[PDB]
Formats: structure tokens, C-alpha cells, sequence
């Protein structure tokens, strides 16, 4: 059952370098006299380590919940046992599961619960004098537990329920590492007489137990048992201590690593291949011992560091001021058509205006039309009351939809309007503007018919005058000034775009970057796309020409769009570096090689050399390097 | 992609100014419609005003008389203002981008919420609701919460009820509690309101009887 | 100006289909784009229609828009109602320089048992009327689903001063519950020879009152 730790003065946490030490047995396989090479999970070479306290002097402990990341690396010099085992999980607050070691005198208990862990996991030990034993009088490490679906016990471990000084005698040292719902454990323990911590020699650590949880892992932390000691008042404001022990955690993360098997089947040294040059080269020739020599060992390459992408100017902008803003619209029975072709649409000076009314479009969304194309638009465009705006849409009916303007069902234009009485209404109304009334039938998607003769309302066969049952068959516009909404005139523009098997010749405006050089860039020029350094050129094309290829026939120049300058493009594509040694019988320092770069360091003609001095004298060549240049070991 | 983060002064009192930022990482102001939107307490969404492309602003005729909104490019941030502000103000401010005039409020930032109240902490009135043997207690014009109660120190749990507090027209709370009993049960013992107001460190034990 | 109308709740059981509608107003709601945002109690909106009938990425199948000028109206209709249906609607549209959205409506997918609100009533405290004021309370218990709304009354007729309430949550049983209080002065409980306090939830409407 749950309480607290009261809080404290501390100091923040160490740090320390981890050497050789967390090596394992990747494997449960027999390997004799042999070097293997492996990628895993493990603690890289010299990593400087977090080394945490768990003392009385003050009060400084130091058990917070700390990440689990790849895995930990977790080690202790040898104390009261105060490091009881570890909790570990996600959510810790019973309604995740979590895992749950403690390593008992009594029993190794291992348990997978939803462990309502507490404020502070700790278990009360208490010196009961009683009974002449130290013994925990309380589990302070959760509330509740529930769901278990896993437990183990364990033979009692290397470790004790009393007040006992271990005084840093041995080592114990741990790997965790959850994989696939299989949550491995390994460990060592070892004999040290070091004031304290990590040593400096190689051991490997043995598989210790795999428990097949599935649960969630990404959090951990480190249970300690806290000395109710009989000097303490035996409650939580201050009946407890810390002792005087002391913890390190390191974590794995993916390396190469080599591992030396001895005879006897058991690991006995490691490279980590990516820690230096020289580990590198062990690494490459599956060796420990490397000889007098120079040694290819990995490819340089550069990256791109931007996308520039270039279009030519933006200038031969499609005529749409020139419908809308047209001075006189017309009669909607007999409705303008523009044809728009060969031109940049920008739709944006539409779409993002706040002067229609009305606008939305059909089969296409505002959100793609500025990057799209088409044969041809065609913009119409007349006058209706405000009522009839409604009936410019796929599948319409009423005098406006059928006698007048009818749009296809599968229509992929845009509808715009906006209210008008200023342009195009005065008192006693303008009169201007008419509408069929009447017609025979339906007109078919983009008809017109001007067609001016009475209509024969059926009986009453009418010999081409009017009369009952046979009316004109146009009607007038009433546009007062004073009109209610429904009855201000509007004007409306309907495009309809289109596709062909011709070009297309409308097209949204093209984007262009700034223009970056001597910068290994992603670019695109006009659409010819491609990857390099970026410089002037002394070349001379033809007006009419683009872009320059070799001898090869592969792009080596490039017309800018937007200035008409020639640019050459060069590869960023370099390789190759290698390793100069004078034998590890003779020394652990190397050079290394830059194939072929622009940069002690020393450029030269097989590129630049890094990490050696140049020198005037000549000699003998100990070790070629390149052009009649040499590298060797010297006072 | 695109990420909107908002913060600024959660917690005011009557006729201060409000003021919010909202910050955008992965794009850029220039393109697009950025707007402020409110949500009172349990009500319907309210859109204060916005920022077209290129910068200018436009305002909700409703709030126009005291609200401002401004961008600054230099910390891909922009920002909103509210002065003079009253209870009614209380809301969750969101920032949010649109693509176009009349496009979708596309991206929205994780949203604020904004306090206005006069209140600062004082103890209750206690009161007995007399049987109609369902029988009650009245917890009125508290401030802030929470509050704590239980029945005849915990001796009765008949039928009881404990109903959301009501944040009053006064800027405090009320909360009532109901206990439930058969026609006999009549004030037939300790019937009281256990009432403990720790925000006040306050306890009452206030009666509850039979008219 | 332009306002858009939605109805406050809407339920149907797992597995049925349903349909919110969003009515325009005072302008013609087929003129412009109309959307729809889904919030999930204590999160920012999220579109689920995005122009009168297009559907976002991701968004299931189940939600699909509709329109008609016919009816001056929008209409969102979920299909194969689910668990993780139930949250706030919202319609919105673009209308003269001004984005409208309309109230927003409550979706339930209607797990329990329907529940009719039991109602509680007491008079003023004793000690309050002693304490020169006289707060009535009206208690709204165990509805489903959670829809409740209040209207007192002091006499038998309408009274809307005094009147203080609660949005109605989600009680231990998950049914729902709400309070409503009214202040009035002990002379007042007095001249309101009765008190009353009706309740509507999902159509049913229920009552409870008490008197000087």
C-alpha cells in the first residue's frame, strides 16, 4: 500500500565514462576462436554514462523514473542491496500493466501487474529488534495490483534484506531489453577493489532470464529498500534513510560491433566499429591486429541542402478583367459567350474576391484550379433577378434553367454572380434586360435560341400575329431601384472549362524560388529536373537553345528561365576514404584520406588529406598515398 | 504538417484587456486566411475575425468596436487583443487557417481558455431544503470550487444525490445535495449538511429539517 | 443578416443512420460552400465535409453532405452509426464577409435504455427567507440521453428572472442529471402561492412543484 518520501535537498546527477564495459552474449550459440561481426542493440565505447547516489548525505537519493529507450544499461557497486529491482512500463498507474522485479531474499519475485505504483515505490524496511532481523514492514511500492497474467519466482539472488555493506567489494551489472513482447535480461557480477566507479577491463555479460510479457514498455524506474532504521521516528516526514550506495545507467542503441570468442566459446574483447578510424578499419578487415598499410574503408557523399524550382516569368494573364468588368452585360435568352485560350489563369483574383454573391464551382475545387489546365474556358455571361440565381446549377428547372440557360448534369465549371442595381437599374425600372417566357420544349445544355416569333399557346392556330392563345414570347425585366433582393437585377458569369485531345493552352501560374549557387541543390528548371552544384559558365548557346550535354549525352549546362544566364551543373557524386596506418605493433594513431574533396589538413591531387601533417622533406615511400606523395611514422 | 501553438493570460477580471498569440511552425503567413474563433462555455462557435493573404484585416461587425489582430512575419506569429472585456468574454480562443475567402477552417491551434471573474475565495451559505421523504440541502453563492459534502456526518447514504455546482450570475457557485428516505424518516434524526470549503478551510454541519 | 439553424440533439442506436440537418436563414444557403466540423468533447474542431459533398481524407464513408435550395437547407446523414460517432456537429458557410456557423448539434448514439428525467422540487430554505432571500431548486435526475431542458414557473405562470442552470452531465449510473435554482426574496416565495418547474427531454416533458 501507497505513501511518500519526503522532498529534498539534492544534487543533480554525475556523469562517468563507460569504457568497454555492456558487452553480452547476442546469442545462445557455441562460436570457438573466432571473430563475429553483428548490428544490435548496445552500449557504444567511451559513452559517458549518468552515475546517480542513493545517500543520507544532504538526503541526496536519486531514483527518478527515467526512460527505457532501445534499452538500459544498468550497473551497482555493491552496497545494503539498496537497488531491490526495477518497475517497468508505460502508463505505471494500474491501467497500463506493468513489469515488476523484486529480488528478495525470501523469493525473486517477478510479476507482470496493472501495479497502481505509488508518489514514491519504495519498500519500509525496518531493524526489527523484535525478532533480531531487518525485515520490510511495508510494500510502499504500490496501492494495488490486479490482471497479473504473468509471475515467476526466482531463486534468491546475489542480494539481502539487511542493513549489509557490500563497500563496493563487487560489481553487479545488468542489460534490459524488451524485444517483440520478449523481455530480456542479462547480467555479470564481478569482484572490485576500485574506490568506486566503472572499471576499466572487458567482461561480457550471460543471458539472466527472457519473460515473454508482451506489455507496453517505455519508462523505468529503480525500486530501493529505505532503512526504517529503530534511531529513525518510523514515519514518512523523516522515519526512514537513504544508506550510501551508488548506481550507473547507460543505454544500448543500434552498432556494428566485432566480438573476439576465445576457445572456451566465451567473448573475451569487442570493437565498436563506428566509435573512431581505427575501429572502422578492425571492423573492415575482421581483424584486431591491423599491419603497415593504407586501407579503403567507407564512400564520402554530400547532400542536397534545398529545392530550388525556376519558371519563366508570369506575364500573359487571361483577359478575365475584361468580362467581369464589362460595361454592358447581356439579355439572358440571348447570353454572351467568350472563348479564353493560349494565356496564365489566375482563378485566385476570382476565388479570394469578396465582391461576388454568389460563387462555387462544379466537378473542380478552388483548392486545385491554380495548378490545372485546359484546352479552352469558356466564360457566359448575362443579367437575372436575384430569385433566379439560384437555377445557374446542375439539374435546375424553371423559366431561367429551361427556356433560357440550361447547364449540363455532369458540369465541371464555376458559377459567379453578384447583385447589380446601379449599372443596370433606375426608376421606372430598366427595361433592357428580357427572358423567354415561353417555348415549345427544354432547351439542351448550352443551347440559345434568339428565335423571335409568338408562340401558339396549343389551340388557337395563329396565323403569326398575336392574340389569345398566342403570346410573344419574351418578357421584360422590372428593375426598379427599389426592388426587394429576390428582384435586384444580378450579373452572372458561368466558366466552363474543358479538355481535348489538342494542347492544352489555359494553365494556374507557375511558382518560382529564389536562385541559389555553389550550394549542392535539388532543382528544377522550366520542368527539367535534377540534382548538383549550381555556377555561372563561360559557355555560349544560341538564342534559341536550353540546356548543354557532353559527350555522353548527359546534362552539364542550363539556361535560367527567368535571366537567360548559362549555368554548368557539376556532380556532387564524390567517394572513397581510406585509412593510413604504421601497424597497431607500432602505434594506435592513423591519417585518413578524402578520395578526391576540396577541403592538420593538406589538399593535393588524390584529394584531401586529414589528420597528418605535411612535411617538406622527402623520403622513401613508407606508405603511398597519391601523386608521388607518401605518408609515414617518424619523430 | 503545419502546427498552430497558441498561449497568452488565461485568467482576468472585469474591464481588463485580453490578449492571445498563436504561433505557426512548418508554413507561412503570406498564402492563407488566418482567423480567431471562440467557444463559450457549452455554446455554439463564434468567429471573431481574420487576416486575408498578404496581411490586412477584416472583423465581425459584433466585435469590431474592441477587438484588434496582428501578425508579425519576423516570428511567424500573429496575435489577437480583446479590450474592455466582461463575463461574457469567458470562452476557448482558437486560432485557426483557411486556404481561401470561403474555404474550410482547415487547421485549427490546440485552443486557450480565457476567465473573466470578479471572484476571489469565500465560504458558503448552508440551507436546509425542506421535504417534498426526499429532503435537501443548499450550498449557495460559494467561491472557488470545490466544495465537499456528506449527510449527518456520515451515519446516512440513503438515496442521495450530489448535482453538478451551478457557476452563478454572481461569478460563485452553487452546488445542492439531496438525501432520500421513506414518508416516516421525517427529521427523525441528525439531519444536516456536512459542508467543508477548504478553500476557506471552512466546515459547517448546517441543519436540515421538516417544515 | 444570414444565420444558419441546426436542431440541439439528434440520437439513434449503433448500426441505424441519421441525418442533422442545417437550415439557412434570411439568405439562401445553396449560394455559397457549406461545411462540416465534428468536435469531440475537450478537443478543437475537425472537418468531415469540406464543400457541399466532398469528403476529407480519411474521413469514413459513413459521412456524406448534401444540399437543397428547394428547402433553403444543408443536411449531414451518418450511416452505420458507431461508438466514436457520438460528438458535437457543426454546419458553417461563408456569407458577406462573415463566417457563420450554425448552433451545433448534439449526436448520441443511443446505447442505453431510453430514460425520462425524474424531478425533484423543494421550497425555499427556512433559514434563506430568515436570510431575506428564498432560492427554490429544481433537480433533473437519471435521462437518457443527456438532452434535458428546464422552464419554471412561480404561480403557475412562466417566470425568467432568478432563474440560474446547470449544462446537464453525465451522473454516476450513466444517465444524466441537471440542476436549475431560483432566487427570488421570502416576500416573493410568498406571493407565488405555488411554484413549479416543467421539464422537456427528447420530446417528454415531465413537471415537479411545491408552495407556501
Amino acid at each position: 500500500q501507497c505513501v511518500n518520501l519526503t522532498t529534498r535537498t539534492q544534487l543533480p546527477p554525475a556523469y562517468t565514462n563507460s569504457f568497454t564495459r555492456g558487452v553480452y552474449y547476442p546469442d545462445k550459440v557455441f562460436r570457438s576462436s573466432v571473430l563475429h561481426s553483428t548490428q544490435d542493440l548496445f552500449l557504444p565505447f567511451f559513452s559517458n554514462v549518468t552515475w546517480f547516489h542513493a545517500i543520507h548525505v544532504t538526503k541526496r537519493f536519486d531514483n527518478p523514473v527515467l526512460p527505457f529507450n532501445d534499452g538500459v544499461y544498468f550497473a551497482s557497486t555493491e552496497k545494503s542491496n539498496i537497488i531491490r529491482g526495477w518497475i517497468f512500463g508505460t502508463t505505471l498507474d494500474s491501467k497500463t500493466q506493468s513489469l515488476l522485479i523484486v529480488n528478495n531474499a525470501t523469493n525473486v519475485v517477478i510479476k507482470v501487474c496493472e501495479f497502481q505504483f505509488c508518489n514514491d515505490p519504495f519498500l519500509g524496511v525496518y531493524y526489527h529488534k523484535n525478532n533480531k532481523s531487518w525485515m520490510e514492514s511495508e510494500f510502499r511500492v504500490y496501492s494495488s495490483a490486479n490482471n497479473c497474467t504473468f509471475e515467476y519466482v526466482s531463486q534468491p539472488f546475489l542480494m539481502d534484506l539487511e542493513g549489509k555493506q557490500g563497500n563496493f567489494k563487487n560489481l553487479r551489472e545488468f542489460v534490459f531489453k524488451n524485444i517483440d513482447g520478449y523481455f530480456k535480461i542479462y547480467s555479470k557480477h564481478t569482484p572490485i577493489n576500485l574506490v568506486r566507479d566503472l572499471p576499466q577491463g572487458f567482461s561480457a555479460l550471460e543471458p539472466l532470464v527472457d519473460l515473454p510479457i508482451g506489455i507496453n514498455i517505455t519508462r523505468f524506474q529503480t525500486l530501493l529498500a529505505l532503512h526504517r532504521s529503530y534511531l529513525t521516528p518510523g514515519d514518512s516526514s523523516s522515519g526512514w534513510t537513504a544508506g550510501a550506495a551508488a548506481y550507473y545507467v547507460g543505454y544500448l542503441q543500434p552498432r556494428t560491433f566485432l566480438l573476439k570468442y576465445n576457445e572456451n566459446g566465451t567473448i573475451t574483447d569487442a570493437v565498436d566499429c563506428a566509435l573512431d578510424p581505427l575501429s572502422e578499419t578492425k571492423c573492415t578487415l575482421k581483424s584486431f591486429t591491423v599491419e603497415k598499410g593504407i586501407y579503403q574503408t567507407s564512400n564520402f557523399r554530400v547532400q542536397p541542402t534545398e529545392s530550388i524550382v525556376r519558371f519563366p516569368n508570369i506575364t500573359n494573364l487571361c483577359p478575365f478583367g475584361e468580362v467581369f468588368n464589362a460595361t454592358r452585360f447581356a439579355s439572358v435568352y440571348a447570353w454572351n459567350r467568350k472563348r479564353i485560350s493560349n494565356c496564365v489563369a489566375d482563378y485566385s483574383v476570382l476565388y479570394n474576391s469578396a465582391s461576388f454573391s454568389t460563387f462555387k464551382c462544379y466537378g473542380v475545387s478552388p483548392t486545385k484550379l491554380n495548378d490545372l489546365c485546359f484546352t479552352n474556358v469558356y466564360a457566359d455571361s448575362f443579367v437575372i433577378r436575384g430569385d433566379e440565381v439560384r437555377q445557374i446549377a446542375p439539374g435546375q428547372t424553371g423559366k431561367i434553367a429551361d427556356y433560357n440557360y440550361k447547364l449540363p448534369d455532369d458540369f465541371t465549371g464555376c458559377v459567379i454572380a453578384w447583385n447589380s442595381n446601379n449599372l443596370d437599374s433606375k426608376v421606372g425600372g430598366n427595361y433592357n434586360y428580357l427572358y423567354r417566357l415561353f417555348r415549345k420544349s427544354n432547351l439542351k445544355p448550352f443551347e440559345r435560341d434568339i428565335s423571335t416569333e409568338i408562340y401558339q399557346a396549343g389551340s388557337t392556330p395563329c396565323n403569326g400575329v398575336e392574340g389569345f392563345n398566342c403570346y410573344f414570347p419574351l418578357q421584360s425585366y422590372g428593375f426598379q431601384p427599389t426592388n426587394g433582393v429576390g428582384y435586384q437585377p444580378y450579373r452572372v458569369v458561368v466558366l466552363s472549362f474543358e479538355l481535348l485531345h489538342a494542347p492544352a493552352t489555359v494553365c494556374g501560374p507557375k511558382k518560382s524560388t529564389n536562385l541559389v549557387k555553389n550550394k549542392c541543390v535539388n532543382f528544377n528548371f522550366n520542368g527539367l529536373t535534377g540534382t548538383g552544384v549550381l555556377t555561372e559558365s563561360n559557355k555560349k548557346f544560341l538564342p534559341f537553345q536550353q540546356f548543354g550535354r557532353d559527350i555522353a549525352d548527359t546534362t552539364d549546362a542550363v539556361r535560367d528561365p527567368q535571366t537567360l544566364e548559362i549555368l554548368d551543373i557539376t556532380p556532387c557524386s564524390f567517394g572513397g576514404v581510406s585509412v593510413i596506418t604504421p601497424g597497431t605493433n607500432t602505434s594506435n594513431q592513423v591519417a585518413v584520406l578524402y578520395q578526391d574533396v576540396n577541403c592538420n589538413v593538406f589538399q593535393t591531387r588524390a584529394g584531401c588529406l586529414i589528420g597528418a601533417e605535411h612535411v617538406n622533406n622527402s623520403y622513401e615511400c613508407d606508405i603511398p598515398i597519391g601523386a608521388g606523395i607518401c605518408a609515414s611514422y617518424q619523430t | 504538417q503545419v502546427q498552430l501553438q497558441q498561449w497568452g493570460a488565461g485568467l482576468l477580471k472585469p474591464s481588463e484587456t485580453l490578449s492571445l498569440t498563436c504561433a505557426v511552425y512548418g508554413g507561412s503567413f503570406s498564402g492563407y486566411y488566418w482567423s480567431w474563433i471562440r467557444q463559450p462555455p457549452g455554446k455554439g462557435l463564434e468567429w471573431i475575425g481574420e487576416i486575408n493573404h498578404s496581411g490586412s484585416t477584416n472583423y465581425n461587425p459584433s466585435l469590431k468596436s474592441r477587438v484588434t489582430i496582428s501578425v508579425d512575419t519576423s516570428k511567424n506569429q500573429f496575435s489577437l487583443k480583446l479590450s474592455s472585456v466582461t463575463a461574457a468574454d469567458t470562452a476557448v480562443y482558437y486560432c485557426a487557417r483557411r486556404w481561401w475567402l470561403r474555404g474550410a477552417f482547415d487547421i485549427w491551434g490546440q485552443g486557450t481558455t480565457v476567465t473573466v471573474s470578479s471572484a476571489s475565495t469565500k465560504g458558503p451559505s448552508v440551507f436546509p431544503l425542506a421535504p417534498s421523504a426526499a429532503l435537501g440541502c443548499l450550498v449557495k453563492d460559494y467561491f472557488p470550487e470545490p466544495v465537499t459534502v456528506s449527510w449527518n456526518s456520515g451515519a446516512l447514504t440513503s438515496g442521495v444525490h450530489t448535482f453538478p455546482a451551478v457557476l452563478q450570475s454572481s461569478g460563485l457557485y452553487s452546488l445542492s445535495s439531496v438525501v432520500t428516505v421513506p414518508s416516516s424518516s421525517l427529521g427523525t434524526q441528525t439531519y444536516i449538511c456536512n459542508v467543508n470549503h477548504k478553500p476557506s478551510n471552512t466546515k459547517v454541519d448546517k441543519r436540515v429539517e421538516p417544515k | 443578416n444570414f444565420m444558419l439553424t441546426q436542431p440541439h440533439s439528434v440520437s439513434a442506436s449503433p448500426g441505424k443512420t441519421v441525418t442533422i440537418p442545417c437550415t439557412g436563414s434570411s439568405g439562401n444557403i445553396a449560394s455559397n460552400y457549406v461545411q462540416w466540423y465534428q468536435q469531440r468533447p475537450g478537443s478543437a474542431p475537425t472537418t468531415v465535409i469540406y464543400e457541399d459533398n466532398q469528403r476529407p481524407s480519411g474521413v469514413p464513408d459513413r459521412f456524406s453532405g448534401s444540399i437543397d435550395s428547394s428547402s433553403n437547407s444543408a443536411s449531414l446523414t451518418i450511416s452505420g452509426l458507431k461508438t466514436e460517432d457520438e460528438a458535437d456537429y457543426y454546419c458553417q458557410s461563408y456569407d458577406n464577409n462573415i463566417q457563420v456557423f450554425g448552433g451545433g448539434t448534439k449526436l448520441t448514439v443511443l446505447g442505453q435504455p431510453k430514460a425520462a428525467p425524474s424531478v425533484t422540487l423543494f421550497p425555499p430554505s427556512s433559514e434563506e427567507l430568515q436570510a431575506n432571500k428564498a432560492t427554490l431548486v429544481c433537480l433533473i435526475s437519471d435521462f437518457y440521453p443527456g438532452a434535458v431542458t428546464v422552464a419554471w414557473k412561480a404561480d403557475s405562470s412562466p417566470v425568467k428572472a432568478g432563474v440560474e442552470t446547470t449544462t446537464p452531465s453525465k451522473q454516476s449510473n450513466n444517465k444524466y442529471a441537471a440542476s436549475s435554482y431560483l432566487s427570488l426574496t421570502p416576500e416573493q416565495w410568498k406571493s407565488h402561492r405555488s411554484y413549479s418547474c416543467q421539464v422537456t427531454h427528447e420530446g417528454s416533458t415531465v413537471e415537479k412543484t411545491v408552495a407556501p
